[PDB]
């Protein structure tokens, strides 16, 4: 058999070839639901301090939703999207990369940059659009960003970081970083044509990037038998010579050390890595690892209830200055569309000058700075 | 709200625009059996309600989920419709149309050209929520329309009311090219009115002047034209000015005819639409009715348009080309 | 395990699953290079009239490409595919269809139209946009369709096809056809964004089409090393839930039993099915036939010569009558645009008129029709 | 031939419009170490030989071949240029950009201004065969600037010759903003021109006059400019007519007051393009013109386009706004 598109033999039967969907990839796991360590070669024995960094960055995550969701409900803010399920995901991936790792992902990555530790108050800023908005309040709601914290700005077109994902990895690779880039996105993003480009480029060009697909098992309304039919997202790595797992979501320790192994030969070996991570769309990643900690003598209820109290008081601060604060000048609609503004553009913004000058009761202007 | 909406066919029911899409659905698929109804979040009657009820009624094989692909949901579109099938694809939001763009433009729109007629997709539609929303910011504000308006082959369609909506939706299921229809999403739960239960049709390719007027000829499209609606009233209040008020309903093929016999009348113009000037769709208007009423012009055309940005989140209220912009310009327009 | 996005057992341990690349998916054989049967069970057993009109369809093929590219490097028309080393694949899947199962494809499928008797004279009209083309000499040439032999009109843009199969074949479906919809793309077609939705829609939506991958190791000039790093594009096939098989694409008999076992089971069971035929880009498919047919006695040298040169002549007589032919008249420029012609086009139109009244002896008048 | 090519920075050397293109590139991988080029076929020197020797002079890192995805490479590009590294990419033909139409108009558009300045992809150029090409039909001659022109936040450029397109390909490249540059392929094997060795640069949002008169003023970009300059010729020497020739060069952001001095002075405008004429960017340069020069203007502003329909193959020379067409358009407006 000598054709160049493939390496085989010849088979003189015919025979196609079976998903095998009913018996999936399986789904590692640390530990248990009751916090206990399975196999303990598999403990990754993270010291205290970090352990219960994870706690709190997924508890104060948890305590923030709850605070912007409501907020929502009342029309405060315009749009959310909350981190219910996901919290441990994401604080698991997040302690297993490198600060400096690159970040692309869309709507339920908060606890990334929470693990980071990006301020409160610039999670409220962004969600209301007021003055100490980085963004400059000109994206909805939870489209968040970080230069600072190697964040790349959210964006609501589903699926389209995944191939910029991979285009920053080439890019880390030429420049001999030792760095990786993490991709995040849904199992329904991962039907969009941008999901097959992404996929297929890391791998013919090489490059170091962790796909890291949450699986719910639904997008809105869809249930997964709506949105394939092989085994999950894991399943479609092997397609595209792409070493693939899958992982308990709900177990933080499961999460970071397919992370951290991936990360790790990411990098040495410049290729790519696919972790399907299995949570529920909304026995939580919270509690599990609560009951961890207990074992280890590490927290217990008057530790629980304290952080509860310290933990509410810090997002109640954050989200009432957030309220408080004014919406950027308005001049800031006309900034940014090009690095420099374009004599056309800046004639526009002088048009909405003039105008306000004489239409100015009609606006609410004092709402906005200067 | 930056809007406000007003205002011989059998028996009618009050209905908003969802409701009204809902109906012009329904008896598409009871009068068609071909008629499939297919997207994202669809079965459960969509994120807008607009297909509420309709997989009961008619079955999981006519109204059914796609992937989240939109690219898959135009080219399966069209390949139902081949077949001679009625296609009603849905995209979520306008401003996730752009992964299907290369199947309207250069799949859809050229089908029935580049095949002598062997072959066609006619009985496909794609509607979509379009326009702004007072927090959509830039992926749900979107107005795309004169992205499509440069492409031969397709008829692009935006209805200004429940009533419109209805009529218009029918005309493009069965009109015999591949249409977009965009509905105005700000509407969707906004005031009803009075639609007939049973199917009718606005025709296609033909703006409706819903006042008339001997000074200023005004034009818009979607929730826009109860904006110059508005600017009418401010002017004939402020000015003594008679504004003849005119809905394009479609975007191409455009109603010159219709535009240019205003003007004549008139000798001026102002175009608003909520899409950002530079090559938005009143350049063409402008450009056309430049070329046809040059002798009757008694000053400069105006575009009255959104910036020529990204959509803004907290700045809404500032790019929108709302009543107050409108009313200055054509002050300015009259004074010339 | 209790996640609705697949099913699976737990693993306690991490291992990343590998792709299985240097011992790909095996490649379905039925002849060897000397035209022998290799598996008595798999001979298909197909009656001589019917092997002989796959020989003399292949080998009329062959005898098109070399006058037509010829004519291409003369400028006699302005562009031309060749369909060698794809003569088996196209000639042998298209005898196991039904004659109205619905074909979509490109540009290496003139085979299917061969075999299902499209004239010579047809294929001609298109490429040299005469008037009897019924495309009314629009696209470039090779981009054959008729509407009569259900081959619907190809379109230079690569993988478009793909998701509009998978529609016609939805449709099919309901229409309770009992009919079939193939798609033919190559394998570089393949990296298209639209093959993903194509593939992933048909299985998710259930779909009787076979999708017949040409993988015949480059894509222009890329070889298949910078297309793709799985197992070829048959092992992307399970990860969508599709059933998939790997063929000899020199190989008709191995074509024509994969084919016709993937139609008799997407039609009964509404479900997709992959065909990879693997090729060489230009021990060919019409020599290895030649070699079967001598061996059952079924031809021999004299009517190799014979048919060798009344195919050349029925080709050249085509070729002839078509270069004669006048192009259509210019006003078919602007018909079918939309199915009626709207008052606006109906005036560009207007206006080419009066401006060739005027202009007229500048423009090559003479050649086209009234 | 439908058109004839005819026309201080160091050594030259004569240069096709390819050869041109692979100068610029070379001298932007020479003093840029950042800077990669990728896209279909370019690492054995593309289908149009733009990039013949760059692979063997640069490394098979820096030059090299994707996988068959336009979606893929402009995303690709995007991810690159997010790290401050210079991305090249190329669209095999701008038939073949839809297909990434949504990663450049909802993302590399959109990059700057949504995440207010933390990131952007202002190092990222996409370049691309453009333009009709005497046979190639539907999907080998389309003139896409149009449907770009409408998305705030990129830059699209076109080159009218070998001189011009090294100097505008070495901006767009350094440019702090997503470019488009679309190469007119009918010249790039056309007649060869003096070009510098050295990196040089023409700014962008700059039209070129390339030849000064009083009574008309003509605008087009790329290969039409050949057209429009031999016009101006026919003009002359037929009806005595003196023709402005302007070279708009940047599609957007545009040079509106070059094109408005010019009009001032003229009195008179035709906007000529191979595109479709409706929804085609000269629309919206014949609204802002009558816009700032309604009082200047003495004839209505004409448009020589293509006609609205796809670019058909066996009828390309009546399809074209040739020089007869332009003439005709400019007697008219002449004696209007
Ligand atoms: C291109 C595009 N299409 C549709 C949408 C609307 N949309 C917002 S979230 C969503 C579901 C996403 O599902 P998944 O990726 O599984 O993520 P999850 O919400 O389950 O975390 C959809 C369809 C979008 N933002 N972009
Ligand atoms: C969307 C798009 N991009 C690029 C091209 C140019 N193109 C024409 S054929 C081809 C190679 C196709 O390779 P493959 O699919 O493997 O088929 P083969 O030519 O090997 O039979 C390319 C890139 C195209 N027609 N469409
Ligand atoms: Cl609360
Ligand atoms: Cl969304
Ligand atoms: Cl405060
Ligand atoms: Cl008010
Ligand atoms: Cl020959
Ligand atoms: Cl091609
Ligand atoms: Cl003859
Ligand atoms: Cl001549
Ligand atoms: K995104
Ligand atoms: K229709
Ligand atoms: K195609
Ligand atoms: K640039
Ligand atoms: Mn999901
Ligand atoms: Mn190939």
């Amino acid at each position: 058999p000598q054709f160049p598109g493939a390496s085989a033999e010849f088979i003189d039967k015919l025979e196609f070839i079976q998903p095998n969907v009913i018996s999936g990839i399986p789904i590692y796991r640390v530990m248990d639901r009751q916090g206990q360590i399975i196999n303990p070669s598999e403990d990754p024995h993270l010291p205290k301090e970090k352990v219960l960094k994870l706690y709190k960055s997924m508890t104060l995550l948890n305590t923030m939703d709850r605070i912007l969701y409501e907020s929502q409900r009342q029309g405060r803010i315009s749009f959310y999207m909350t981190n219910y399920g996901e919290e441990g995901t994401h604080v698991g991936s997040a302690a297993a990369l490198d600060n400096t790792d690159l970040v692309f992902g869309q709507y339920r990555e908060a606890g990334v940059l929470m693990y980071r530790d990006y301020p409160l108050e610039l999670f409220m800023a962004q969600c209301y659009g007021n003055i100490s908005d980085l963004g400059k309040g000109r994206q909805m709601p939870v489209h968040y960003g970080c230069k600072e914290r190697h964040f790349v700005t959210i964006s609501s077109p589903l699926a389209t970081q995944i191939p910029q994902a991979v285009g920053a990895a080439y890019a880390a690779k030429r420049a001999n970083a030792n760095r990786v880039v993490i991709c995040y996105f849904g199992e329904g993003a991962a039907s969009e044509g941008d999901a097959h480009a992404g996929f297929n480029f890391a791998a013919t060009l090489e490059c170091p990037i962790i796909f890291f697909c949450r699986n719910n098992g639904y997008a809105i309304s869809t249930p997964t038998s709506e949105q394939y039919r092989g085994d999950g997202i894991a399943a479609r790595g092997p397609g595209y010579g792409i070493m693939s797992i899958r992982v308990d979501g709900n177990d933080v320790f499961a999460v970071y050390n397919a992370t951290k192994e991936a990360r790790r030969r990411a990098v040495a070996e410049n290729q790519p890595f696919l972790i399907e991570a299995m949570t529920y769309a909304i026995d939580h990643p919270i509690s599990r690892l609560r009951h961890y900690l207990l074992s280890q003598g590490w927290w217990d209820e008057e530790q629980e209830k304290a952080w509860r109290k310290q933990s509410r008081r810090k997002v109640m601060e954050a989200f009432e200055q957030a309220e408080r604060k004014p919406k950027p000048n308005p001049n800031l609609l006309f900034s940014d569309v090009y690095q420099e503004m374009p004599a056309q553009l800046r004639k526009q913004q002088e048009s909405l000058a003039r105008h306000l000058q004489t239409y100015g009761e009609h606006y609410p202007l004092d709402h906005f700075d200067k | 709200a930056h809007f406000t909406f007003q205002p011989e066919y059998g028996q009618t029911q009050k209905m908003n625009l969802f409701q009204s899409v809902t109906s012009a659905l329904d008896n598409s698929l009871a009068k068609d059996p071909t008629a499939v109804i297919f997207g994202e979040d669809v079965a459960f009657g969509g994120v807008f309600r607009c297909t509420v009820g309709l997989r009961d009624k008619y079955g999981k094989d006519r109204v059914f989920n796609t992937p989240l692909c939109e690219q898959g949901i135009v080219g399966f579109g069209i390949g139902i419709a081949v077949t001679g099938a009625t296609a009603i694809a849905e995209i979520q939001f306008a401003d996730y149309i752009f992964p299907a763009f290369d199947q309207i433009v250069n799949e859809a729109a050229k089908y029935r050209y580049r095949s002598g007629d062997l072959f066609n997709c006619g009985s496909l539609t794609i509607r979509s929520p379009w326009g702004c929303v007072g927090h959509g910011a830039l992926y749900h504000s979107q107005s795309p329309e004169a992205f499509f308006a440069h492409c031969p082959g397709i008829k692009v369609v935006i209805p200004r009311s429940p009533f419109q909506a209805k009529g218009l939706l029918l005309s493009c299921i069965e009109d015999k090219n591949p249409c977009i229809f965009f509905e105005p999403k700000i509407l969707y739960r906004a005031a009803a009115e009075e639609v007939p239960i049973e199917p009718y049709n606005i025709p296609l390719s033909q703006a409706e002047v819903i006042q008339e007027g001997s000074d200023v000829t005004l034009v818009a499209w979607g929730t826009q034209v109860h904006v110059i609606r508005e600017v009418a009233s401010m002017a004939k209040e402020k000015l003594g000015v008679s504004c003849e008020v005119i809905d394009l309903r479609t975007i191409i093929p455009w109603d010159v005819d219709t535009i240019c016999k205003s003007v004549i009348k008139t000798g001026r113009l102002l175009i608003s639409h909520e899409a950002p000037l530079t090559g938005g769709f009143a350049s063409e208007i402008s450009s056309t009715v430049q070329e046809e009423c040059f002798l009757n012009l008694e000053a400069p055309i105006s575009r009255v348009c959104g910036y020529d940005t990204p959509f803004p989140h907290i700045f809404e209220p500032f790019y929108i080309p709302d009543k107050w912009k409108c009313y200055d310009a054509l002050r300015k327009m009259i004074n010339y």
